[PDB]
């Protein structure tokens, strides 16, 4: 197991988890967007 | 400037199947990890699919290993195979980078699927 | 094009990105501390 | 200091700040969560 | 699949050690970062410690020094060393990769701390 | 530790330029992506300018193609130069690495725009 190999799983482990972490992102996004729609609706 | 250029979309039955092509310009999509994301009428953009620099794959539980990415290396081209398409699955279905989903989107490519 | 030059690209993509993220982040804290706020004041 | 040095230190950078940028959602979470079921509640 | 195996929880005197021990199957540690959490009952899932794939460290602002994560790259094994540990510091320890959070956790090793 | 040592602040007139510096210690900025910060009174904290470690570039839409973010390697030494400043720029100007924001910040540069 090389040091190449450890850096290409490195980053593959860390491009994998910033796709979920923006996921997640975008669903708390529509929870805040619909919180702020209750909070601001007429 | 980074082009993205989607095509195979159309009009498609249940159960059908479809595979999507972006043509990339500007990055290189065996240097970059790549994404698909779709986007109904009126909901937000949701992630597909995604396939990284050295070739793992993710895809988003709505998937349900139905769909793969690919790219051909040569062509600078990604891939998205969608089978057993449902109507839940229509949508315009756009390809990108990360880096640059605050910066620019492509035209996508519709996808409508009917029973 | 080397594994090398695959693998800087990356780390790029994958800064440019966290930069990113981290933006999306802080505008989201301040929507959610302005909603807060206005579910608490007095 | 070689390439390969300056790789290893980006990537630890990277994962670092992905650590830390998922605390701060996980604390946000806990934070809109409360704004939901104060909004919910009967 | 990724396997996960925790041990080395149990009960133990406030001021007192443990070392948890994740016995890890699937990805190499000495090739992963990898974390440990806890979760308290009825509380979030919290994040304790983490080391790189190159061996750097961090830990959260509760662990206050107090804990010390580390890795046995031939047993493929993941450790957190706990001393000083407080009432406040019962849970169930979890270890996990990060682009595993959102798919498996294993059992976690139960922390018991009484006074 | 790691040092910031942020220099090169002022008053200056709208439409003028200033060149900010951020001396590092403790880290190598040929190593690691820095960052350009400013926080107006009362403000939440804005990332402005980042360099990553094999130096691509990325600003702010508040930036707008004035800002410029470069770095000394042999000073290891960061710098932002600012071009056609506005009054809206006035704030205290920040640089750090991004795995230390949760950690610590230095005493800034202010930069104060006046027509």
């Amino acid at each position: 197991l090389s040091l190449l190999d450890k850096i290409i799983g490195a980053v593959d482990q860390i491009q994998l988890t910033q796709a979920q972490l923006e996921e997640r992102q975008a669903e708390m996004e529509g929870a805040v967007q619909s919180i702020q729609g209750e909070l601001s609706k007429l | 400037q980074v082009q993205l250029q989607e095509s195979g979309g159309g009009l498609v039955q249940a159960g059908g199947s479809l595979r999507l092509s972006c043509a990339v310009s500007g990055i290189r999509v065996n240097v970059n990890a790549m994404y698909w994301y779709r986007q109904a009428p009126g909901k937000q953009r949701e992630l597909v699919a995604i396939i990284t620099t050295f070739g793992s794959t993710n895809y988003a539980d709505s998937a349900k290993g139905r769909f793969t990415i690919s790219r051909d290396n040569t062509k600078n081209t990604v891939y998205l195979q969608m089978d057993n398409l449902k109507p839940e699955d229509t949508a315009v279905y756009y390809c990108n980078a990360p880096q640059f989903t605050d910066r620019y989107w492509g035209q996508g490519t519709q996808v409508t699927v009917s029973s």
